[PDB]
C-alpha cells in the first residue's frame, strides 16, 4: 500500500468524478448560453427591462 | 370588467403606448404596464384636436 501508486484508485476515483461534477457546474455559470452576457447585474444595467 | 383609458397624443407618441416601451410619455406621463395591456386603438383626429 505505502508503494503502490494505483492501489487506492477506486475511492480517489469517486472523489474525482465528484470534484468534476462541481467544478464542471460552478464553470458553467459563466457560460453565455446564447445571451448578450453572462452576469445577471450587467444584462440589467445596460438593457431595459424587456 | 374592463376599463378604458383615453388622451389625446402625437403620431411618433402613439408608438410609445405599448408594452414595454420606454419615451418621456411613457414613463412621466402614462406608463402602460410591463405585462398584458389590451388593444390600443388610435387615430388621426387632427382636424378636431388641432
Amino acid at each position: 500500500l505505502s508503494s503502490t501508486a494505483s492501489a487506492l484508485g477506486k475511492l480517489q476515483d469517486v472523489v474525482n468524478q465528484n470534484a468534476q461534477a462541481l467544478n464542471t457546474l460552478v464553470k458553467q455559470l459563466s457560460s453565455n448560453f446564447g445571451a448578450i452576457s453572462s452576469v445577471l447585474n450587467d444584462i440589467l444595467a445596460r438593457l431595459d427591462p424587456p | 370588467n374592463v376599463y378604458a383609458d383615453s388622451f389625446v397624443i402625437r403620431g411618433d407618441e402613439v408608438r410609445q403606448i405599448a408594452p414595454g416601451q420606454t419615451g418621456k410619455i411613457a414613463d412621466y406621463n402614462y406608463k402602460l404596464p410591463d405585462d398584458f395591456t389590451g388593444c390600443v386603438i388610435a387615430w388621426n383626429s387632427n382636424n378636431l384636436d388641432s
